[PDB]
DNA sequence: CAGGATGTATATATCTGACACGTGCCTGGAGACTAGGGAGTAATCCCCTTGGCGGTTAAAACGCGGGGGACAGCGCGTACGTGCGTTTAAGCGGTGCTAGAGCTGTCTACGACCAATTGAGCGGCCTCGGCACCGGGATTCTCCA
DNA sequence: TGGAGAATCCCGGTGCCGAGGCCGCTCAATTGGTCGTAGACAGCTCTAGCACCGCTTAAACGCACGTACGCGCTGTCCCCCGCGTTTTAACCGCCAAGGGGATTACTCCCTAGTCTCCAGGCACGTGTCAGATATATACATCCTG
């Protein structure tokens, strides 16, 4: 596959977890999970567009796994002796749980069906139209967020089982762009289709860039 | 202060008197009519106080009572009680 | 994962036929105390309460200790609240023609527990030495109901309870509760309904010491009868296919809540949760997710895993209330300290984060 | 040969029935003509309304099947099983009603 | 006409048994034929006349219960 | 003007006081409106039944050659005879006694 | 505040960003600075009827309501026919296609 | 913004504030320089030599663009030269289905 | 010595004296004793009358009396002649006042 | 005073017999006649006392015996009316 | 139209606090009914029988006082006067 | 005036019409005045009577399993008790039945 | 001693009509007031429960001889209990019908109420005659030869 | 076939106490009048007692036959019954004390009667769930061997 635009960040990960296959792979808890530990992706995302994915490995338990968004106002051990869900906990900070449940400023709301081990998440960003999109097993769930102008964010993914792990595979950056904007509203018009290729005597290699720059785009509704 | 007291006497014996001329009573004698009279007064007033809401009659009149005497003198006697009861019943409506 | 779990249901299992060869020496015990017993005014119609078969095996891992259970039979009664506690009764005698049971245990107009207690344990400690096949002891006192205590040679170890039997109409205190009609149907509720329930002796207990003369609900008999016959499907577990976890579940959370006590039995601070508590939480889960559905074998994680979110949800909350008595707080401050019952959320959500470590000592 | 009970095991069949059952062991139409037929010479062509019909049955049953129960304590004082004519007689002087 | 030989053999027999007797004579039957005839004789004898007062061509369930608690015989199912 | 007073018996034809259980009766609860036909026929009826109970004494005292009647006569002439032992059984007369009578096994 | 609009007369198809107390002559200036023909040398109506320049684009119904981002509504300009208002010289665009089924 | 005599009436060479282009059926849209500037073709093309004169006639004709397609590239022009940089709520810009088809090709086309 | 009667003669000699008779029987006293001790378990320090008295002796011998003339009625049925307490308990289980 | 229920003798109980016309006796009635007085007492003893008191009387006389008898329908004729 | 009235609600009622849970078929509310008129006449009876043998002209707590003690056998007697006195005192004292 | 009307079966805490019993004593021809107490002490004995009789019967009724009292269910409670069967002695409750017995010497 | 044949218990599955509800409304249960008389009390008095005494002799407690009643056990043949085949009269569903009981407007005959008068019946003193009672002569019926 | 106690049927004379008669008077029954609503009636309507018609199968009638109950007789030995002896406790006539049941004056607070208002029972009419019903199987008991 294509190589991802960013690793999970060495100088912001919490005081209990191992990075690993290329920080490509993270793990945590490897004996004890005496607290809650977490990472942040090494990019902030606030300017153009984003797109990115994980797989989970380790089977899911414990009190919450889950995956979001927040400001660099976190910190990554102060549940370092302590079982909490950091993500989802203030206004700065969102995040979905493997339960189906979304957490946003220190609250809560059902969102979506549940979760588990060896599932494949992935993650829509646009900071033009402040706005965010969830997936799972290349279905789309629903749009999850808007009005987020012109904040800035890392990506931050928590843990609190012993021993349990996570990769992403694939992560991408775009700006707004024909390629970008049309596409979505041609998307919106036909989202029935397994494809949206069909019909179209636009040239192959052209079909291969947005293969490239919205590969989920053209396949995934 | 003398404070009175009655009995049925007088009005048993001019029923009886009619047939033994020749003969006197003891006192002893004269209670088990008394508390016989007096037994049945309570018991078909009673019975009155029924029949008044049995067939919703505020004036009680003889005819309602009628029945109570021909039913507690079984045989015979049945006619001989509501007879004196009944032959009661014509000469007071005309004054 | 659900291997784990599997497994530690065999190592279970496998050990109960010792508890079928012990059996043997507690029935000849208990069928001379009952021949002791019905010989006295005070207890002529005296009788054990689960009938079929002669016992409660209240601790999993211990195939030795026993408990069993006497209904007393008694006439009519009236009862009322202690304090507005809801759960606790005084009782006292009505309307009855002259065959009196044992008003020699009236005390002013309540009838004494501590007196009963007081024959019980005399009319059972002098008897006992007689046994002379066997080795028997009577142990120690150690609170309200199971005043009398037995041991056989040094193991075969029993706890001996008697209750009061009524026939009547509940009480009012209980209308609300056993909300089983979606799960089992309104037509089951009105037959269960229709049994009598128990009544044993329990001091009530305050700063001062404690209320020593009172009485308190009992409904075992009824919540075996839901356990046995557990299916919205009747036929649930009564053929091979139609089996279903909802047993394996309660089974496997009693035996957990020893094993955190074996753990921290130092501390003292686990020492007031008992396997009552678990049986009431599980009740209230399966009432909230009813259809045998649910409760296939191929799931045991998802159900386990409600089980323990359920209870710990109620133990951050200082909530748990009782199934038939549908208002009275098990978990209050009153009956429990707070720091006990966070302590117990720490451990329990670090063995749920640590994958239930403590199974691996089996 | 095929099955025979034994003399008496289906009367104690019988009473172990009859005592614990509710309803009336008189036939209705029988009852009915003998209760007109009695009534036609204290006066001529009364009418009934249908439940002073079932009060009549109702207090007679309760009369002979009480009066047989007497009648049962009586035959069995004297050391027989078989109830006869002069038990009926002692029962009804004994309740004294004559 | 008769009328009175309308209460059959089975008939006398059942309300025995309800009584709780075992084994029964053969001369039992004409003996009950004179008793029940003399009770009915005597409770019909007040109803009528009971029913005189209360003006009526139809005997009623009340008048009935009047005679019967006149005799000695209260009964509690038919109102009053 | 006050012409003589007939007393209210005669005017029903009557020997009992009409008089006097009038006063009894409506001050009695048993009836509201007392209409002459009340008055005189719980008067009325007993004549006869307050007699009978020493008229049947003829039975008893000349027959046993008493000129004065007395209690135990007054006793034999109600439980001697056939219909005033059930017209009056469910009572006891006082100082009465019980008629003779014997068993016919009993005797040689 | 300026609000988005769009001046349209023969060739032109012009988008314009003024402020909303803009007089109707200062349209006019805003068109010299372009097109380089007189403030008065053009003319102005809207629809197909005569506007003056003396009002504010305000009180003309020309505003930020008018101004939507993707819809900067129309105006039509005028270059005088030396004594009058000439043609409302409008032209039509090229006529566009049928989605097709396949879209639908 | 009033009185705009800006010492010249404009810009018109080297700086060319205003640039006019013409489609292929002949619809006139002036674009502002940064507008102009936005597209990577016309950025190029008026980085070319002698267009810097005074006496340049600063315009296009896009042959391959239909009117209807031109508008909604000044559309989308003075949208994002507008929106860019708000810290306030961008607003979006919906196009209608039923043209909008095709102007993917200006992408390519235009540099857009 | 030889004029002793034989046995059965004066028990049917003196019956026929007593239904000839009309006094009372059980001595007085004896009776106006009990009636006050009887009394005491109801209320206390309570005065009788002469008539109170008199005419309760009048109510205990007539049931007495006519008790006994129906479990006479009893025993013969059972061919005896020997009253015994057996008989009793039937009587007054007869006679509904149980 | 106490125990006044075996002044009912063996000859009264005798006397009380030959009006109910019986020839023999068993020896055993005697125990027996005197259980059955002592609940044929208690029940008028037992209600002569309950119109006393609603009267508020401290004496007890012939008229709340009779009033007794005949509330039970044992109606005794000659003390009253 | 004529109009009927009855027991019925209030026995109902008492049923349903003591055996808040049972119901009662309509021939078996036509006996409990009966049972509750032949009682307050029986009680009524001796009431006005007390006030004629004691010269009075009505009836109070002291009459049925009376009553209920002498109709009612045993221990239902010792058991009635308590229901009664303590229901009294609860409404003089309101 | 006219206040709002407050019933007396409340005040004194019965389930029975303290209100219809004042006025059947009064229209039933028992004395010339009815006391303010009497309707009170009255309803209290009705309700103790009536409320013992049906827990007996909802009793056997329970234990022969049923939804609903019947009449069989008031004969075993009523018939079977030493004092409530001497209180109601002489009455023929209509399709009750009689309780078994069989006389020992037949069997 | 075991083994067969039979009647009762019980546990689903089906269906329908009896009990628990909601509501329109109307007539009987609460609020206020006042004009009398029933019942409450304080003081009185006298008759009738109470407790005591020696007394006569009637009646109860004790005992003892032995006759026949209570009763066990034996014989027995007639009357009644069990059960199979025929056939006849109670109980059921549907029609009619008009005789009779219930409702009501209206009006006039009857019973409650009252003041003034005087006749009926009640309470207290009197006296001889009805039916007891003490001796007693005559006339039966059971029990042994 | 003769005896001889118990009365007992009947009698004499004696005696007393209670029932049969007379008087004073007062209080309750009556005359005469006024008045208001109960109930005696003529019409109407509509529902409950009487009468009729087939059909079904339930149980009343009639019979044979075997056996265990009711019925008679004998012997014997317990358990009263009939008589005399010793004594102890009723009934008896009389007496001294005082307790509370029976009667009055007078005061007032409890009740009935009235008018008004309005909410809790009653009559009505739709729904649904508690028990009756059919059929299959499990079990407990009686009887012959
Ligand atoms: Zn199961």
């Amino acid at each position: 596959d294509e190589y991802f635009d960013w690793v999970w960040d060495d100088l912001n990960k919490s005081s209990a977890t191992l990075l690993s296959c290329d920080n490509r792979k993270v793990s945590f808890h490897m004996e004890y999970s005496c607290g809650t530990a977490a990472i942040r992706g090494t990019k902030e995302l606030g300017e153009g567009q984003h797109f990115w994915e994980i797989k989970m490995t380790s089977p899911v338990y414990g009190t919450d796994m889950m995956v979001g968004i927040g400001t660099s106002d976190v910190d990554l051990d102060k549940y370092r002796h302590t079982f909490c869900s950091l993500l989802g906990r203030d206004e700065d900070s969102w995040g979905l749980s493997y339960t189906g449940l979304l957490h946003h400023k220190g609250d809560k709301t059902s969102f979506s069906s549940r979760f588990g081990q060896g599932s494949i998440i992935g993650v829509h960003l646009d900071t033009w139209h402040g706005t965010l999109t969830f997936f799972k097993n290349r279905k789309c769930i629903g749009v999850a967020a808007t009005k987020l102008q012109n904040k800035r964010f890392y990506p931050m993914v928590c843990s609190t089982a012993a021993r349990s792990s996570m990769k992403v595979t694939r992560s991408c950056a775009s700006a707004t762009s024909l390629q970008y904007l049309c596409c979505h509203r041609l998307r919106q018009l036909r989202p029935d289709s397994g494809d949206t290729l069909e019909g179209l005597p636009l040239p192959p290699g052209l079909k291969q860039v947005l293969h490239n720059k919205l590969g989920w785009v053209l396949s995934m509704s | 202060k003398r404070s009175r007291k009655e009995s049925y006497s007088v009005y048993v014996y001019k029923v009886l008197k009619q047939v033994h001329p020749d003969t006197g009573i003891s006192s002893k004698a004269m209670g088990i009519m008394n508390s016989f009279v007096n037994d049945i007064f309570e018991r078909i007033a009673g019975e009155a106080s029924r029949l008044a809401h049995y067939n919703k009659r505020s004036t009680i009149t003889s005819r309602e009572i009628q029945t109570a005497v021909r039913l507690l003198l079984p045989g015979e006697l049945a006619k001989h009680a509501v007879s004196e009861g009944t032959k009661a019943v014509t000469k007071y409506t005309s004054s | 994962g659900a291997s784990k779990l599997r497994a530690v249901l065999e190592k279970l299992k496998l050990s109960r036929d010792d508890i079928s060869t012990a059996a043997g020496m507690v029935k000849g015990v208990v069928d001379h105390l009952l021949l002791r017993l019905k010989c006295d005014s005070a207890f002529r119609g005296v009788g054990l309460l689960n009938t079929g078969s002669y016992y409660e095996h209240v601790k999993i891992s211990a195939p030795n200790e026993f408990d069993v259970m006497f209904k007393l039979e008694v006439p009519r009664i009236q009862l009322e609240e202690y304090s507005n506690t809801r759960a606790y009764y005084f009782v006292k005698f009505k309307r009855n023609p002259k065959e009196n049971p044992l008003s020699q245990f009236l005390e002013g107009e309540i009838l004494s527990a501590s007196k009963m207690l007081s024959k019980f344990r005399k009319i059972i400690a002098e008897e006992i030495n007689d046994i002379k096949d066997t080795d028997v002891i009577m142990k120690a006192k150690r609170g309200g109901s199971p005043a009398v205590t037995l041991l056989i040679s040094e193991k075969i170890s029993v706890d001996i309870t008697l209750a009061l039997e009524s026939k009547s109409s509940w009480p009012a205190s209980t209308q609300e509760g056993l909300r089983i009609q979606n799960w089992l149907s309104a037509k089951v509720r009105k037959q269960l309904r229709l049994k009598p329930f128990y009544l044993v002796p329990k001091h009530a207990k305050e700063g001062n010491g404690f209320q020593e003369e009172t009485w308190r609900l009992s409904f075992s008999h009824i919540e075996k009868e839901i356990l046995n016959n557990h299916g919205k499907s009747k036929t649930c577990c009564e053929n091979k296919e139609e089996k279903c976890c909802r047993k394996d579940c309660l089974k496997l959370m009693k035996y957990l809540l020893e094993q955190l006590k074996e753990r921290f039995k130092d501390k003292a601070h686990l020492d007031k949760f008992s396997s009552y508590h678990v049986k009431t939480a599980f009740f209230h889960v399966c009432t909230q997710n009813p259809q045998d559905s649910q409760w296939d074998r191929k799931d045991l994680g998802l159900c386990f895993d409600n089980c323990v979110t359920y209870f710990l949800q109620c133990l951050r909350t200082e909530k748990l209330e009782n199934y038939f008595i549908p208002e009275f707080n098990l978990f209050s401050s009153n009956l429990i300290d707070k720091r006990s019952k966070e302590f117990l959320t720490k451990q329990i959500e670090y063995e749920r984060n640590n994958e239930f470590p403590v199974f691996d000592e089996f | 040969k095929p099955h025979r009970y034994r003399p008496g095991t289906v009367a104690l069949r019988e009473i172990r029935r009859y005592q614990k059952s509710t309803e009336l062991l008189i036939r209705k139409l029988p009852f009915q003509r003998l209760v007109r037929e009695i009534a036609q010479d204290f006066k001529t062509d009364l009418r009934f309304q249908s439940s002073a019909v079932m009060a009549l049955q109702e207090a007679s049953e309760a009369y002979l099947v009480g009066l047989f129960e007497d009648t049962n304590l009586c035959a069995i004082h004297a050391k027989r099983v078989t109830i006869m004519p002069k038990d009926i007689q002692l029962a009804r002087r004994i309740r004294g009603e004559r | 006409r008769d009328n009175i030989q309308g209460i059959t053999k089975p008939a006398i027999r059942r309300l025995a048994r309800r009584g709780g007797v075992k084994r029964i004579s053969g001369l039992i039957y004409e003996e009950t034929r004179g008793v029940l005839k003399v009770f009915l004789e005597n409770v019909i004898r007040d109803a009528v006349t009971y029913t005189e007062h209360a003006k009526r061509k139809t005997v009623t369930a009340m008048d009935v219960v009047y005679a019967l608690k006149r005799q000695g015989r209260t009964l509690y199912g038919f109102g009053g | 003007a006050r012409a003589k007073a007939k007393t209210r018996s005669s005017r029903a034809g009557l020997q009992f006081p009409v008089g006097r259980v009038h006063r009894l009766l409506r001050k009695g609860n048993y009836a509201e409106r007392v209409g002459a036909g009340a008055p005189v026929y719980l008067a009325a009826v007993l004549e006869y039944l307050t007699a009978e109970i020493l008229e049947l004494a003829g039975n008893a005292a000349r027959d046993n050659k008493k000129t004065r009647i007395i209690p135990r006569h007054l006793q034999l002439a109600i439980r001697n005879d056939e219909e005033l032992n059930k017209l009056l059984g469910k009572v006891t007369i006082a100082q009465g006694g019980v008629l003779p009578n014997i068993q016919a096994v009993l005797l040689p | 505040m300026d609000v988005f609009l769009m001046i349209r007369r023969h060739k032109t198809t012009i988008f314009t960003d003024a402020k909303e107390s803009s007089t109707v002559f200062e349209l006019k200036r805003i068109v010299e600075g372009i097109l380089k023909r007189p403030p008065d040398e053009q003319r102005l109506y809207k629809d197909d009827q005569l506007l003056d320049d003396g009002k504010t684009l305000g009180e003309c119904g020309f505003t930020s309501q008018t101004a939507r981002p993707q819809a900067p509504a129309t105006v039509g300009l005028a270059f005088r026919a030396d004594d009058t208002f000439e043609a409302l010289c409008i032209e039509p665009f090229s006529s566009p296609p049928e989605l097709p089924d396949v879209m639908k | 913004m009033d009185g705009e005599e800006k010492t010249y009436g404009g810009c018109e060479g080297p700086d060319a504030m205003y640039v006019k282009l013409i489609s292929s059926d002949g619809h006139e849209f002036i674009v502002k320089r940064e507008h102009a500037l936005t597209s990577g073709t016309i950025k190029a093309m008026l980085s070319g030599p002698g267009q810097f004169a005074e006496n340049e006639t600063n315009e296009v004709n896009f042959r391959e663009i239909p009117s209807h397609v031109l508008s909604k590239v000044c559309m989308y022009f003075t949208y994002k030269v507008r929106y860019t940089n708000s810290s306030t709520e961008i607003p979006e810009f919906p196009i209608a289905p039923e043209i909008a088809l095709e102007l993917l090709m200006a992408a390519n086309f235009l540099d857009c």
